[PDB]
Formats: structure tokens, C-alpha cells, sequence
């Protein structure tokens, strides 16, 4: 159970790079409306 | 209050009795959001007006 | 279509509340009238069932024969 | 404990599709800052860098040049793209004020196809020499010496011969299919009168392969006596700039003027005059034999019986074009729903006259 | 004989929207588009077709029995 692990912890971090992303775009888009 | 004029120009609220209308013919605007019912006073009073053409939810000043 | 007041730029598309939809336009669904109730007209009625009313009923039998029925 | 790596694909699948989408947003987002110019049009040619405009927002300006600017596709009347800040002309479009694609019928090459102006074939053949030839390879009339026809008048009954001949030029030669009616242009309101013909003008100066084509030609029409005007002021205006389009400093080369209309009689004499018009053909009415190949056409191509009789309609049939058997076969299926067939019977044809008889003649 | 369609725009477009609406499906029986009016004193040959109104249906003043059942 320690395979996939390896490969879950980037996918959950580059989930947040898209998170964080988007959240400054979110604010962005109702501000440039 | 007697109104023969209103307009507004570049004003945010909120939706929920916003107006923001223009009633001169220039720079025409409407109101979304739902249906409100105001029919003593919507936001302000004052400069909130309809005159010629009807905008949405102005009706009943 | 929302637009800038001083630049007038497209930003983004608005909901439809007030298009103009100009008021006092008759709707009703499904009426209640009966052609006995204005008389004389048979001849007239007779024209408004052949070429309204039959066509209207089932559009797949003039499907099969490759013509168009007539819509009004 | 190996099918949580389902989940760990299903996982993955996330990440690029919701990336794909947090991509197209900020793309979005960046094109809300881009700024946005106002629109003209050039009135007057002042000089090379300088153009007198007229501006949707305001009145008439007076702007520069700023990048991209081809001074062989941009001169007087062009439609340009104004700065509101510097005054400058940004991009380049062709030139529109009134909608071409509204009041007047555009489309791509023609529809009607040379089956329904069958039996015209002797006047076919030289219609195409005078329009096809000229259009495609110029050099057949250099050799001979002739100039080519600008106007052709195609004339006959109303409604008989002039929306088929009309779209079966542009289907065959390719060029699109201009459909600019006379009754858009002469009107009791007030103007209305050369920005039409100015504009058609320049519609077919943008695009060559395309080929102008007129209706109800008789009601802007008349002599008068002295060519004059008596309640004439749509009507002489018209008749006038007509001409000076053709026999003026530019004229259409890749697009024919076609006129439809009764007879020729209803034409103004100016017109008339070689350099406008130099082609009339007629459109005759056809008979009892000439309609044989009519209900070949539209009455052939729906369901119908291998026994069915077309010399027994035709005999009911009394001036019916191409256009006019549409409600002919639409009522001749009205009778057989009753039998439940899927063809037609052909007495219902016949009986099918009379209903239309009751409109058409 | 008046071009004024394009004088008022509001007559000229809503019979261009007209055309489109009615050509939209031409295989349904569930787009019907009827008109009433006092006479005809105009004839445009791009109405008159299959699938669009054609046959003029003339409405004279009630009959004599016809006015019976009216007052009834």
C-alpha cells in the first residue's frame, strides 16, 4: 500500500497549485466584472 | 418627494433593490436578479425614478 | 449584453428579465370554443380543417409521401 | 489492496481536465484588460496620412494612420476602426452602413440547379456566353472585338421563369447570389434612393464573383413624358444612378446587373440605350406540352406511383411553373391519407387542381 | 409600391425574422404560424408557398341561419 502513495502525494499537491490558481483568478474575475 | 428627474451613474449594490438606472435615453441600464417590490421607497428614494420607459422592477415608483 | 459605461467594453452576457417581450400580448393555453358556436362558416371551416387542421394532427403520414404540409 | 489504483488514475484524470480549465480562464481574464477602439467610415480622402472620417459616437473627424495600414485596400468610403484616444485609424474593414446580408439576399453560389430551366437551353446557351464567358475568361469577346453585355433583362409572367432563371446563373458560373428587389427602393418616406444602389455597388466591388439580381422592375419604372418628375422622386433617382453605374468611370467587370420584371415596356427608355441594357429575352408560358417537363420536376421527386399519368393532370393544369405544382403535389397527398398509401394516387392530382385553382390561375 | 421597410426598420426585420422562423422545421407539424386581417392588398410571391400562408380564405358577413344560433 506504499506504491501508490508515492505518485497520491504529488497529484494532491499540484491540486493545490491549481487551487491557489484559480482562488487569485476567482477574486480576479468578480473584481474585473 | 416630487421627482421630475433621476438618474445614477456608476454605483454598486446589492441584486436586492439596486436600481442603478439611467433614465435618460443615453446609457440605458436594467435590473436583475430576481423580482423586488418597493413601492414606497426602493433604495434611496431621491434620484430612484422610471419616467419614460419601464426597467424591470422600478414599477411600482 | 453587459457593457462598460466609459470604455464600453464586452465583459459578460446578462440573463433575460426585460427584452422589450411587448405586454398585453394574448396567451392562453388550450381555449375552450366549439365551430357550432359561430355558424355560417362551415364552408370557411371546412377549409380550415383540410389545410390546418389534418396536416396539423399527424405529420408523419406526408412524411412518407415526401411532400411539406402547409403551415398556415 | 492493488484497486486503489483506479482511484489514483481517476485522481490524475482531475488534474489535466481541471488545468485545461483553469487555463481557458486566465486566457479569459487577460482578454477583459485588452482595449477596444470605436468604428468610421472615410468620407473624404484628405491626403495620404490623413483621412476625413465619420465616427459612430460623434460626428465627422478628421484621423490618422497608426500600423498595418495598406493604402491599396484603404481609400475613400472604407470602413475603419477610429481611436478615441490619439485619433488614429487602427485596423481595416470593408465597407457596410446599411445590412447587405438583411434587406439584401446573399448567398453562397447559386441554389435552383439547371433542371428547372430546362426547354430554355437555345437561350441557355447564349445567356452563358454573354455572363459565363465574360465572367471566367474575358479574352472570348477580345478576340472579337464586342464589349460584353452589362444589364440583361430577364421578362415574363409573374412569378413564371424569374426565381429560376435568377438562382440558376449563380449555381452554374459559381459566383454568389445577389437578390436586391425594386420594391426596396422606391418609397413615400423621405430619402431611400442612391445609398442603396452606392452600397450594392460597392458590396460587388469587394467580391468579384458575385452576380446582382432584381425583381418587380415595373413599379419603379415609367417614362413619364419629358423624363421628368411628378411624384417621380424615388422613381427618376433610381432610373438615373442606374445608369451611371454602369457606363460611369467604374463599372462591375465580375458582376452582371439582371432585372425581372413583366415587360419591357415598363423600363425607362434611358435604360434602354446600348451600355445599360443590351440583352432582353423572354420567358414564354408554357402549355399543355411545355408543362410535361414541369411536373417532372417537383411532382417526380416525392413518393409517387410507377403508373401514375402525367398527361392527365396536365389537362387541369392552366400556367403552373416549377413554383406553382409545390401546392399541387402538397394537395394531391391530402386526398390519399384517407386510403392510407404512401404514394400518390393519380386522380388525387387532378382533383388536387381545383383546391389550387381556388389561388393560383 | 412603398420601400418604407427600410424607413421603419421595425416592419422590415420583423418580417426577415419571419421568413427564418418559418423555415426552421419544415418536416414539423408543431411550427404553425396563421394571420388574420380586413383584405389583401398586397402580394408577396416569397409568402406564398408550401409550408407558409397561401390560400386566401375570404370571411363574408354571417348568413341568414348562421345569426341564429349567434343570438341564441
Amino acid at each position: 500500500i506504499r506504491i501508490f502513495r508515492s505518485e497520491l502525494q504529488r497529484l494532491s499537491h499540484e491540486n493545490n497549485v491549481m487551487l491557489e490558481k484559480i482562488k487569485d483568478n476567482k477574486e480576479k474575475i468578480k473584481n474585473n466584472r | 418627494h416630487p421627482l421630475q428627474v433621476a438618474r445614477c451613474t456608476k454605483i454598486i449594490k446589492g441584486e436586492d433593490a439596486k436600481y442603478v438606472i439611467n433614465l435618460k435615453q443615453i446609457a440605458k441600464f436594467v435590473v436583475g436578479l430576481g423580482e423586488r417590490v418597493s413601492p414606497t421607497d426602493i433604495e434611496e428614494g431621491m434620484r430612484v425614478g422610471v419616467d419614460r420607459s419601464k426597467y424591470n422592477i422600478e414599477l411600482p415608483l | 449584453v453587459g457593457v462598460n459605461k466609459d470604455s464600453y467594453l464586452i465583459l459578460d452576457t446578462l440573463p433575460s428579465e426585460f427584452d422589450s417581450r411587448v405586454k398585453a400580448m394574448e396567451v392562453d393555453e388550450k381555449p375552450t370554443e366549439t365551430y357550432s358556436d359561430v355558424g355560417g362558416l362551415d364552408k370557411q371551416i371546412e377549409e380550415l380543417v383540410e389545410a390546418i387542421v389534418l396536416p396539423m394532427k399527424r405529420a408523419d403520414k406526408f412524411k412518407d409521401m415526401g411532400i411539406r404540409a402547409p403551415k398556415g | 489492496h492493488r484497486r486503489y489504483d483506479d482511484q489514483l488514475k481517476q485522481r490524475r484524470q482531475n488534474i489535466r481536465d481541471l488545468e485545461k480549465l483553469y487555463d481557458k480562464t486566465e486566457n479569459d481574464i487577460k482578454a477583459l484588460q485588452s482595449i477596444g477602439q470605436l468604428i468610421g467610415e472615410v468620407m473624404k480622402e484628405l491626403s495620404e496620412e490623413k483621412y476625413i472620417v465619420k465616427a459612430s459616437s460623434g460626428p465627422r473627424y478628421i484621423v490618422g494612420v497608426r500600423n498595418s495600414v495598406d493604402r491599396s485596400k484603404l481609400k475613400k468610403g472604407v470602413r475603419v476602426t477610429l481611436d478615441i484616444t490619439t485619433l488614429t485609424i487602427m485596423r481595416i474593414l470593408p465597407r457596410e452602413t446599411d445590412p447587405l446580408v438583411y434587406n439584401m439576399t446573399s448567398f453562397e453560389q447559386g441554389e435552383i440547379t439547371f433542371d428547372g430551366i430546362g426547354g430554355l437551353t437555345e437561350q441557355i446557351r447564349e445567356l452563358r456566353e454573354v455572363i459565363e464567358l465574360p465572367l471566367k475568361n474575358p479574352e472570348i469577346f477580345q478576340r472579337v472585338g464586342i464589349k460584353p453585355p452589362k444589364g440583361v433583362l430577364l421578362y415574363g409572367p409573374p412569378g413564371t421563369g424569374k426565381t429560376l432563371l435568377a438562382k440558376a446563373v449563380a449555381a452554374t458560373i459559381g459566383a454568389n447570389f445577389i437578390f436586391s428587389p425594386a420594391s426596396g427602393i422606391v418609397d413615400k418616406y423621405i430619402g431611400e434612393s442612391a445609398r442603396i444602389i452606392r452600397e450594392m455597388f460597392a458590396y460587388a466591388k469587394e467580391h468579384e464573383p458575385c452576380i446582382i439580381f432584381m425583381d418587380e422592375v415595373d413599379a419603379i419604372g415609367g417614362r413619364r413624358f419629358s423624363e421628368g418628375t411628378s411624384a417621380d422622386r424615388e422613381i427618376q433617382r433610381t432610373l438615373m444612378e442606374l445608369l451611371t453605374q454602369m457606363d460611369g468611370f467604374d463599372n462591375l467587370g465580375q458582376t452582371k446587373i439582371i432585372m425581372a420584371t413583366n415587360r419591357p415596356d415598363t423600363l425607362d427608355p434611358a435604360l434602354l440605350r446600348p451600355g445599360r441594357l443590351d440583352r432582353k429575352v423572354e420567358i414564354p408560358l408554357p402549355n399543355e406540352a411545355g408543362r410535361l417537363e414541369i411536373f417532372k420536376i417537383h411532382t417526380a421527386k416525392v413518393k409517387k406511383t410507377g403508373e401514375f399519368d402525367f398527361e392527365a393532370a396536365v389537362k387541369m393544369s392552366d400556367g403552373f411553373n416549377g413554383a406553382d405544382i409545390r401546392n399541387c403535389a402538397t394537395e394531391a397527398g391530402f386526398f390519399a391519407i384517407r386510403d392510407d398509401r404512401d404514394h400518390i394516387n393519380p386522380d388525387d392530382l387532378m382533383k388536387a387542381v381545383r383546391k389550387v385553382a381556388e389561388v393560383k390561375k | 409600391f412603398d420601400s418604407e421597410k427600410s424607413g421603419d426598420r421595425e416592419v422590415q426585420r420583423t418580417m426577415l425574422e419571419l421568413l427564418n422562423q418559418l423555415d426552421g422545421f419544415s418536416s414539423d407539424d408543431r411550427v404553425k404560424v396563421l394571420a388574420a386581417t380586413n383584405r389583401v392588398d398586397v402580394l408577396d410571391p416569397a409568402l406564398l408557398r408550401s409550408g407558409r400562408l397561401d390560400r386566401k380564405i375570404e370571411f363574408p358577413l354571417p348568413s341568414e341561419d348562421s345569426r341564429a344560433q349567434i343570438l341564441q
